[PDB]
């Protein structure tokens, strides 16, 4: 989720 | 070298990671990193994250445009408020996709350059450079001021992860607030990521 951990 | 400065200019191109429908992305060009002047930190419209993308090299960036509109500066609005804000410990809220709340604990890092009614920040959970307007989230109430409170740039870094292996990257920005937190450009990824280098 989000953008890249 | 350029021989010209797309440095707070539009810029548009295709992104070709596949041979299937390639997306167009528009953007501004927020920064060209001094330690590499390859490198660029871009907003791209609908992205919350800077992107890092050396946009003269990468193959993935097709049909590079940059068009004549520059833009301009927008002058703070509220400049105690936003330099008070810079480098205090945050609680940014946001919608899911239900409505219901999302609180995200952060850090708002500096005023994003060209775009400066904007303000870099990362994230405890997420630590890469998102980028906000927050002066409307904080009189909104979404983002909450929390009482809670040798340059090393340039250099090449390394990082091991689960497997064990290298993770080549650089060492690009200090930030004027906490200086002991840096930006960090790795060579297989488009995101800036943030870390607390003089820790201990």
């Amino acid at each position: 989720v989000r953008k890249k951990r | 070298g350029s021989r010209r400065n797309i440095v707070g200019c539009r810029i548009q191109h295709g992104w070709k990671e596949g041979n299937g429908p390639v997306t167009q992305w528009k953007g501004t060009v927020l920064d060209q990193v001094p330690v590499n002047p390859s490198l660029y930190l871009i907003k791209y419209d609908g992205f919350d994250c800077v992107y890092g993308l050396e946009l003269n090299k990468d193959e993935r960036v097709s049909a590079l445009e940059v068009l004549p509109d520059r833009v301009a500066t927008s002058r703070i609005s509220d400049a105690h408020l936003a330099d008070t804000m810079i480098g205090k410990a945050v609680e940014h809220m946001f919608e899911t996709e239900d409505g219901s709340k999302d609180e995200w604990r952060g850090m708002v890092l500096a005023r994003a350059p060209v775009m400066n009614t904007w303000f870099y920040i990362t994230y405890e959970k997420d630590p890469v450079l998102y980028m906000y307007q927050l002066l409307d989230d904080y009189k909104e109430g979404d983002l909450r001021i929390m009482p809670d409170s040798d340059s090393l740039v340039g250099k090449q870094v390394e990082y091991a992860k689960e497997d064990g292996s290298k993770r080549t990257g650089m060492v690009i920005h200090q930030v004027e607030a906490k200086p002991s937190v840096y930006f960090i450009k790795f060579d297989d990824d488009f995101h800036i990521y943030v870390y607390d280098l003089v820790k201990t």
